[PDB]
């Protein structure tokens, strides 16, 4: 319940980065 | 005119140095902060104080001289020259630490000058003062440390002297006493001035090899000092490069100028809000259920219950002369050591 | 059709693609996942490791009871030193975990990827035709990552010495550093913090001083580029009093009115700081100590007045003798 | 601009002298501090 | 003896022979 | 210990392994000299 | 056990031959 | 007037070539007969302890500091 | 020349030199002098503070140390026997210095400013590459021989100091050099991890020797090789034949032997013996352990044997390898040699037998003497840690030559890629 | 001995004028035929004072 919200917010993260990457806005 | 018209426009030529109204208060106040530190370094004593020496005239080199503080008696006393402590006599008021005041208050006045003086220069030129606000975590910081918090313990005694190994002894005090490193409002004044010193390295490199005028002779004919740069470089080439390195990068280089302001101001601002925080005794010192852990199940060994031991240390192998108004005396058997557990 | 060798030739010495994948990069890759891979499990659910040889392991995982401030990987037995540990040098999985050779595993993989990664920055630079030497301003991370997880360890004779990785791994090391080396009277890391102090002064002055020149600028921007002038304006008047004061200072210490070693100077300026706290770090790996001020004072009766540095020299017993357990006799040690 | 006239006392003459004779009178002092015999 | 007048001598040597320079004519 | 005739010269040679840091400085002074190319 | 030993040879042996033929083909 | 030729004037020579030594031996003086010690109330090489007894003086006033430190000063504490 | 006409400054006055030819040579020879200058003016220094009837790393000299290791002033048991031949050597270095001091000044006043117009044998230029391979195997022959000067020196003319003859060390003559190249070329061929450390393992004389006529022979080969060669096609096409590109090659190069010689000076026993040099740092440590365990059975009886406080031996347990090793944190050391520690050592490891009847009284008064001599040190120059009080000035040299040419390295590694960068610059810009 | 003493002050006394006289002959080039001479005829007496005040020594 403690390590579940440990490793839960880090999965979030890591998806965050995911999508800054690859769906991020066009230079317009 | 009148002669205040008069005396305004004295005050606002274009010469060397700036006078201007802020110099009222910010240069005598600036001096005699400056040279009252060196005048005590050099001479005056702490034998009375704290037991110690800490001026050329004893013996002491360059990393071990200090204006030291008060002793512990004196409460939050303001120290005057002309206060019922001294009464009008130069040599009890050096013995009694009364001039850490004079350097400190002297000082916190001359700051006030010198961020009014940001802004009626930049008032002058007509531009936007963010320096000026830029200059308010300094005195966020030195507000917080050097003045709220002994006002927060029993007396200035337990306030930081103006010194390089007093400071030094600074550090090792606040880890031994609040285990200063496990606070949050540390590590996120570490996260920021540590990022700065990263956009400052990774902006100046990525100017520097983008330049325009690689080839043939310069074809830009100004600065415009004013101006800082950012005319030298070509934003595309840089922008291209730290999108395929490292996938994100800044297309905006109004944004990142900004960037490069708030993230060691922020920083210095959180420090002292946790410092402020201590201020009070009011400690992150201990994770509860950690512990509790650490009782019931004695095989239970983490690094930070080793870092527990060793503040223990600290504390209790260092607090006789650094507090020794309370005389302290440990006998030999109470001290904490390894070869004991 | 092209012969799949120029196929993959072309593919990877691509500038066209999302992210550059380099010749460097083909070693970086595996090396960086390996770590990254290893420390995110490691990080959770690596059994207690047992990192003096006394058989008394330290807990470092969240799984056993630690949140992510008190955790950390542990570094690899006393017993280990420097030899070389990987899987096939355990006869069993589980005493190569007990003996920490997950943390090894880390920090050779990552050391690795590091240097691939300087090199694969050299690498599109020269592509793209532009400049190199933004790699010499990473090499300022990359030595203190050497000083402190190779060198260090090599000086002191084993890997239970380095820095664990974890928040108060880090630390417990530097509590336990200053103990026995005295660094913080030691000149090559106050070179160190003085460049990064000043590294954070030069970023807020610089930020502060450009976002109120520049008023806006302007490209023209098409369907996938960008436009053909880079336009901008910014103010280009100033008074006496900034130049008088600031001004002649900062073309005094260039030592050269053009501001185009603005910017130098900014590059330097943490980068070098830098470099003299690891050196530090490097020597000090040698047993070559930081300065110590004990007696500097004594009267004419023979009797010591003790200075602001004999407080800290106290400090310095206090943590050592309970970083020694092993024996109480300790006479003369590291190493 | 800012021509010369400028007699003894001026702003940037009594900024000199303010800085000048108590650092030439500590160095004076420093100095004498080096032949203590302790 | 003489054994202040030697370590006198070699360190005063050095801007006496720019100093001969100077006069022959070697460079202004 | 040096010789016991070589005793005379005993202060002069403690000032010999100094004699290269001195060349840097002599190098200087020669531009001072010369104005600064 | 010692399969894994032969196999981590084999396979990165095989990704620094990918890079050297390659920083020689330029 | 300028800092880039304001020590190539006959000024420069003529005043400081003589007021320079004079407060610079000055300085020596301060140090060299003690009066130091006296004005800032440092103590002198050995008068750190008195005979009478070893340990260190501390006030432990605020009010009689005054005279409580002018009794350590008697014994030569 | 003697104006601004090269684009320098006074400060980078010397990149006027490159297309000089007699005055860069001159430097050269005129830095010369001062590098022999410090080699014999040191050492005359050294001498005149060095007491032989005390340990020589306790009173801290970093050359005599060198001249003691090859036979000349030295007796068996690391003790000094004659001064004589360190005077001798201080003042020849010291004389050889005006001479060479004497031909720079000449070639840099005197001495002609082009050496192509005279012979084009002491000639060269940059891009002529006849000229440069031949000039560099001109000096690899004579360094050859050079290197053949230390095998002579062990093979005839008095031996060096071997530390593992019985007694604790002994001079002897060398007799034997080990031509088996699987002897030999198998230390490049040794894992840079520990339990070896690649090079830095050499135990014997004998390997030292065999190597040096190895150095020796293909110095000579490689140096009549490059008299007798012009470069070919992929040689000329990978690097550059610039001026500076040559300074650079050599800088790199020096700052890798410079993390080499700090390897080698910092665990190395055998070719720096640790009786004129302080003690090794794994040394001590293993000397602390085992003179503490030879004292405490002569007083209480074996615990060599016995379990301890913590769950393993008190003084002795078990490596992963099923070898008898010393026992506390210096366990971390089990691939420690030392001379007086080998008499000691059985089949299993360390035999409890030998430690309690097999201590000779020169043994003991050795690993005695070094637990209180362990590498330590501070700037302000005291002796210990950070917490003790002055009584010992004693820092081991061990230290000093690593932590100085490890700072040099790593400022060599940068001067490197300055100078890289600037050869590439060069070369980019005259290929249009 | 006694002439040991007297020829090891003169390589001294030698040595020093002749290190100050070689740069500044060197510089000049007036009447530089004589000076060549008699650094020729100066070097030739250093390298015979240094082998004889040499094997002197060893009459010590
Ligand atoms: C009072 C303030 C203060 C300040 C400002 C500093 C400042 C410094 N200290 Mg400290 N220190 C202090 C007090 C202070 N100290 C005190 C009181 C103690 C005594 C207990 C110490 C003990 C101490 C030690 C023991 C050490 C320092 C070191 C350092 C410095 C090294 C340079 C650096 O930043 O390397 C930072 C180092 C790095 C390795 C960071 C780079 C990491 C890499 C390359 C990571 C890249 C990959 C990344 C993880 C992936 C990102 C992915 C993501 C974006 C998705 C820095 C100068 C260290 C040093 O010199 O190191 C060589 C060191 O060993 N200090
Ligand atoms: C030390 C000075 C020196 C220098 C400056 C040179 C310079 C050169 N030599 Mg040469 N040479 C030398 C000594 C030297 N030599 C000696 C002593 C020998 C005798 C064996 C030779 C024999 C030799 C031959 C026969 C020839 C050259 C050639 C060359 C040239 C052309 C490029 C080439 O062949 O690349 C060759 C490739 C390299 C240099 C790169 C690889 C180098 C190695 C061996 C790396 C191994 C690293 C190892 C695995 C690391 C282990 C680490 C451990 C911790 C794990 C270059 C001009 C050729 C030429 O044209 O000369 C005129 C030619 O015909 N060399
Ligand atoms: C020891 C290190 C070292 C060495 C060996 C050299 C050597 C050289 N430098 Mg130099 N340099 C150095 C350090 C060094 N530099 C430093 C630190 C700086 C910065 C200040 C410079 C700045 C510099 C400049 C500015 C210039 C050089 C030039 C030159 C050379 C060109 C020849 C010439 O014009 O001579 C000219 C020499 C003279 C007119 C007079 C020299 C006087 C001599 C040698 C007297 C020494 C006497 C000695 C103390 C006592 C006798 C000892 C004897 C008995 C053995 C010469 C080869 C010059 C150049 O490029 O010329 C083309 C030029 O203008 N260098
Ligand atoms: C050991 C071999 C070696 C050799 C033969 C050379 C040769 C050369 N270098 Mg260097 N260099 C070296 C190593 C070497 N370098 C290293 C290890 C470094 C890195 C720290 C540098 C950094 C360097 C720079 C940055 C530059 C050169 C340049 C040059 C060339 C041209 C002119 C010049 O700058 O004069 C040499 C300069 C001087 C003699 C002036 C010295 C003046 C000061 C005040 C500096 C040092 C003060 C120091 C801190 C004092 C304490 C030292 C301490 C260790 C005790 C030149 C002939 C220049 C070049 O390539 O031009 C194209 C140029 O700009 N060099
Ligand atoms: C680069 C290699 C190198 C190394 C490894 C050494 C090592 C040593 N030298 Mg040394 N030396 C060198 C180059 C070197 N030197 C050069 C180039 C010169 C000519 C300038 C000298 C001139 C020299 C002198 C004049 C003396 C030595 C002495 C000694 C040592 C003898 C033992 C001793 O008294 O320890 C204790 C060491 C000392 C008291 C020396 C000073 C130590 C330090 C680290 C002071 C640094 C102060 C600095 C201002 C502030 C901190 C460091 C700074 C870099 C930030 C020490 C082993 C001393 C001796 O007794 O020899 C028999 C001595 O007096 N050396
Ligand atoms: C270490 C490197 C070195 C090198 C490569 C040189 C190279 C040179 N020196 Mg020398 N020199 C050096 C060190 C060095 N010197 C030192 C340490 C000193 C102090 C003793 C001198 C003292 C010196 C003097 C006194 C003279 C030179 C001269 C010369 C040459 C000048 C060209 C000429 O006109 O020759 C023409 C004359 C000759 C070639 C005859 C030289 C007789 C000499 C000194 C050496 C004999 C060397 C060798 C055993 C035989 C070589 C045979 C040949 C076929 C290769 C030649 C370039 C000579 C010269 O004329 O300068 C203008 C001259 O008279 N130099
Ligand atoms: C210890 C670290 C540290 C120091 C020493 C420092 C120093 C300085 N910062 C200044 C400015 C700034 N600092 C800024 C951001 C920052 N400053 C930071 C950290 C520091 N900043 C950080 C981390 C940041 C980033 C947020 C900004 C944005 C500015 C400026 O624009 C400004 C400047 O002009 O920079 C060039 C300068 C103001 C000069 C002036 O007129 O003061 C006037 C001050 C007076 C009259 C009194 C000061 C207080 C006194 C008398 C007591 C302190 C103790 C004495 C100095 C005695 C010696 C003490 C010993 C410990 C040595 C000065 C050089
Ligand atoms: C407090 C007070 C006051 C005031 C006072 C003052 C204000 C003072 C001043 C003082 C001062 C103001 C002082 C100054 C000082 C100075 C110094 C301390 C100096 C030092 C030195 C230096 C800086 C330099 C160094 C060097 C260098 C840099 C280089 C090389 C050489 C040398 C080493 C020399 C009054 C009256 C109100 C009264 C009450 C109290
Ligand atoms: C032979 C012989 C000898 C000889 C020796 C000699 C050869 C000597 C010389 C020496 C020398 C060779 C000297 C010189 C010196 C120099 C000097 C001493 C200088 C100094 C410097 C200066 C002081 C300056 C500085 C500066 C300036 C001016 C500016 C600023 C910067 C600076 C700071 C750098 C003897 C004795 C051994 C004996 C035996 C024999
Ligand atoms: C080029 C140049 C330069 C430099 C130069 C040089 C570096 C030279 C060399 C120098 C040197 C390198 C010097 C030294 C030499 C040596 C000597 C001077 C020695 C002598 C010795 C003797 C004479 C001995 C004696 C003796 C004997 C025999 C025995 C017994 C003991 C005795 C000690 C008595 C300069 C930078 C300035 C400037 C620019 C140009
Ligand atoms: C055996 C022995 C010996 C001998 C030794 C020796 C002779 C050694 C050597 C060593 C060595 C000889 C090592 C190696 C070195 C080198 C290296 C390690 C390097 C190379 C280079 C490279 C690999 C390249 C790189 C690169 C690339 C790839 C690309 C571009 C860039 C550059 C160019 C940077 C002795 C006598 C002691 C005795 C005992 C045994
Ligand atoms: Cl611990
Ligand atoms: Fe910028
Ligand atoms: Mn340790």
């Amino acid at each position: 319940m403690e390590t579940i919200t440990y490793v839960f917010i880090f999965a979030c993260i890591i998806a965050l980065f995911f999508f800054a990457i690859f769906f991020r806005e066009p230079p317009r | 005119r009148g002669w205040f018209d008069i005396l305004d426009d004295w005050l606002k030529r274009d010469r060397f140095v700036f006078v201007g109204w802020s110099g009222i208060l910010l240069f005598p106040c600036a001096y005699l902060a400056l040279g009252g530190w060196l005048t005590g370094t050099t001479f005056v004593t702490s034998w009375y104080t704290h037991g110690l020496a800490s001026s050329y005239l004893e013996g002491c080199n360059f990393l071990t001289v200090a204006v030291s503080t008060p002793a512990n008696s004196m409460g939050h006393s303001l120290l005057l020259l002309w206060g019922p402590e001294a009464q009008g006599d130069f040599t009890r008021w050096c013995q009694l630490g009364g001039l850490w005041t004079f350097i400190a208050l002297h000082g916190a006045f001359g700051l006030i000058g010198f961020m009014l003086r940001q802004f009626e220069i930049a008032r002058l030129v007509g531009v936007r003062p963010y320096n000026a606000i830029a200059f308010s975590a300094p005195i966020a910081v030195f507000v917080s440390v050097f003045l709220i918090y002994p006002l927060g313990q029993s007396s200035w005694f337990f306030a930081p002297s103006f010194g390089v190994a007093a400071i030094f002894r600074f550090l090792l005090f606040f880890q031994g006493f609040h285990n200063w490193t496990l606070n949050p409002f540390h590590m996120m004044g570490v996260a920021g001035v540590l990022g700065g010193a990263l956009l400052c390295a990774i902006h100046g490199a990525t100017v520097e090899n983008t330049l325009f005028q690689d080839g043939e002779g310069a074809s830009t004919f100004r600065a415009f000092n004013p101006t800082q740069a950012e005319e030298t470089y070509s934003m595309v080439t840089a922008n291209r490069f730290w999108s395929q390195i490292f996938g994100i990068a800044f297309s905006n280089k109004r944004w990142l100028h900004f960037f490069m302001l708030f993230v060691p101001v922020t920083g210095l601002w959180m420090s002292a809000i946790g410092v402020v925080g201590l201020a009070l005794n009011l400690r992150s010192y201990d994770f509860i259920s950690q512990e509790i852990r650490a009782a019931e199940d004695p095989e239970f060994e983490t690094f930070y219950t080793k870092n527990l031991l060793l503040n223990e240390g600290i504390r209790a192998w260092m607090a006789p002369q650094d507090q020794p108004h309370e005389n302290f005396v440990f006998p030999e058997e109470v001290l904490p050591r390894g070869n004991a557990l | 059709s092209a012969n799949l060798w120029e196929r993959f030739c072309n593919w990877v010495t691509s500038t066209d693609n999302r992210l550059y994948v380099g010749w460097f990069g083909v070693i970086m890759i595996p090396t960086l996942l390996a770590a990254t891979i290893c420390f995110v499990i490691a990080f959770i659910a690596a059994p207690p490791v047992d990192i003096d040889g006394i058989r008394e392991p330290v807990s470092g995982s969240l799984l056993y009871g630690n949140n992510i401030i008190t955790g950390a990987v542990v570094p690899s037995s006393n017993a280990i030193g420097l030899h070389f540990y990987p899987i096939w040098e355990a006869a069993s999985l589980d005493e190569w975990l007990y003996n920490g050779g997950p943390y090894q595993l880390i920090i050779f993989h990552f050391l690795l990827g590091a240097s691939c990664y300087m090199g694969r920055q050299w690498e599109l630079s020269y592509r793209l035709g532009m400049r190199p030497w933004i790699c010499v301003a990473y090499s300022a991370p990359l030595a203190s990552a050497f000083a402190v997880f190779l060198i260090y360890p090599i000086g002191q004779g084993s890997f239970s010495d380095g820095m664990p990785l974890g928040i108060s791994g880090t630390f417990n090391f530097m509590i336990v550093f200053q103990a026995e080396h005295n660094i913080l009277m030691h000149p090559f890391h106050q070179l160190g913090v003085a460049g990064v102090f000043g590294g954070a002064l030069f970023c807020a002055m610089h930020g502060s001083l450009v976002t109120s020149s520049l008023i806006r600028e302007t490209t023209e921007t098409e369907s996938a580029n960008y436009g053909y002038k880079f336009g901008q304006e910014e103010e280009t008047y100033n008074i006496v009093a900034a130049h008088g004061y600031f001004g002649r200072l900062i073309f005094q210490y260039a030592s050269f009115n053009n501001s185009r070693s603005l910017h130098f100077f900014l590059a330097a300026w943490p980068v070098v700081g830098v470099w003299f706290t690891a050196l530090g770090i490097s020597t000090m790996a040698f047993n070559l100590n930081g300065f110590n001020f004990n007696h500097s004072v004594i009267d004419a009766k023979g009797n010591v007045i003790n200075t602001w540095a004999d407080i800290i020299n106290r400090a310095n017993l206090g943590m050592e003798v309970m970083h020694e357990r092993n024996a109480h006799n300790f006479p003369l040690d590291l190493a | 601009q800012e021509p010369v006239s400028y007699p003894i006392f001026t702003v940037r003459w009594v900024a000199v002298h303010t800085l000048a004779v108590p650092t030439i009178f500590f160095l004076g002092a420093i100095a004498a501090m080096q032949f203590i015999q302790r | 003896i003489a054994q202040l007048t030697m370590i006198a001598m070699i360190g005063i040597a050095g801007p006496m022979i720019i100093f001969l320079l100077a006069v022959r004519r070697g460079n202004l | 210990k040096l010789p016991e005739a070589y005793a005379i010269f005993d202060p002069l040679v403690d000032v010999l392994p100094v004699i290269p840091v001195l060349f840097l400085a002599l190098a200087f002074v020669w531009q001072a000299a010369v104005g600064f190319r | 056990m010692e399969t894994l030993k032969i196999t981590v040879y084999i396979v990165v042996t095989f990704f620094v031959l990918l890079f050297v033929f390659g920083f020689l083909s330029g | 007037r300028p800092f880039s030729d304001i020590i190539t004037s006959v000024r420069y020579w003529v005043i400081h070539s003589i007021t320079i030594p004079a407060l610079f031996i000055a300085g020596w003086l301060f140090v060299s007969t003690g009066l130091a010690y006296d004005v800032f109330g440092t103590p002198r090489p050995d008068s750190y302890y008195a005979q009478e007894q070893r340990s260190i003086p501390l006030v432990t006033d605020r009010f009689e500091a005054k005279q409580q430190v002018e009794t350590f000063l008697e014994q030569l504490k | 020349r003697d104006q601004e006409s090269s684009g320098f400054a006074w400060w980078a006055g010397n990149a006027r030199l490159i297309n000089l030819s007699g005055k860069l040579l001159g430097a050269h020879v005129a830095h010369a002098g001062l590098i022999v200058f410090w080699a014999g003016a040191m050492t005359l220094f050294e001498l005149a503070h060095f007491i032989p009837e005390k340990p020589m790393y306790e009173q801290g000299l970093i050359l005599i140390p060198h001249i003691a290791t090859l036979g000349w002033g030295v007796g068996p048991g690391g003790e000094v026997v004659d001064t004589f031949p360190f005077f001798v050597v201080g003042v020849v270095h010291l004389i050889s210095s005006a001479v060479l001091g004497f031909g720079g000044v000449y070639h840099a006043i005197r001495g002609p400013e082009t050496l192509e117009e005279y012979s084009s044998f002491f000639g060269y230029d940059w891009k002529d590459k006849n000229k440069m391979t031949t000039i560099l195997g001109f000096h690899l022959i004579v360094l050859g021989i050079g290197a053949l000067l230390l095998v002579a020196k062990a093979m005839f003319f008095g031996g060096l100091y071997d530390t593992w003859a019985p007694g604790g060390g002994d001079v002897r003559v060398i007799t034997n050099p080990t031509l088996d190249p699987r002897v030999i070329f198998g230390y490049l061929l040794k894992s840079p991890f520990g339990g070896e450390g690649w090079i830095v393992s050499v135990n014997n004389l004998e390997d030292v020797v065999g190597g040096h006529i190895w150095i020796g022979l293909i110095c000579i080969a490689g140096g009549i090789w490059h008299i007798l060669t012009t470069p070919f096609g992929w040689a000329r096409r990978a690097f550059i034949w610039s001026g500076e590109a040559y300074l650079s090659y050599s800088l790199g190069a020096l700052s890798m032997m410079g993390f080499i010689a700090t390897c080698f000076v910092w665990f190395n026993n055998t070719v720096y013996p640790s009786e004129f040099y302080g003690p090794t740092g794994p040394e001590a440590s293993q000397a602390q352990a085992m003179t503490f365990l030879i004292r405490d059975q002569k007083l209480g009886a074996n615990v060599g044997s016995a379990q301890g406080p913590t769950g393993l031996g008190k003084y002795l347990m078990r490596s992963p390898t099923g070898e008898i090793i010393f026992g506390g944190e210096t366990m971390r050391f089990w691939d420690f040699r030392g001379p007086w520690l080998e008499p000691l050592r059985g089949p299993n490891g360390l035999d409890l037998n030998k430690i309690k009847n097999d201590i000779q009284p020169w043994q003991e008064r050795r690993a005695a003497e070094y637990m209180t001599h362990a590498p330590l040190g501070s700037l302000n120059s005291v002796g210990g840690v950070a917490t003790e009080i002055n009584s010992v000035n004693f820092v081991s040299p061990r230290s000093w030559l690593a932590t100085s040419h490890f700072v040099l390295a790593f400022f060599f590694l940068v001067g490197h890629l300055w100078h890289a960068g600037r050869a590439r610059a060069a070369a980019a810009g005259f290929e249009k | 001995t006694i002439l040991f003493q007297l020829a090891l002050a003169a390589l001294v006394i030698l040595s020093f004028v002749m290190v100050i006289g070689v740069p500044v002959a060197y510089a000049s080039p007036q009447d530089w035929d004589r000076s060549k001479q008699l650094i020729f005829l100066g070097s030739g007496l250093w390298i015979a004072l240094v082998l004889v005040v040499g094997v002197l020594n060893f009459f010590v």
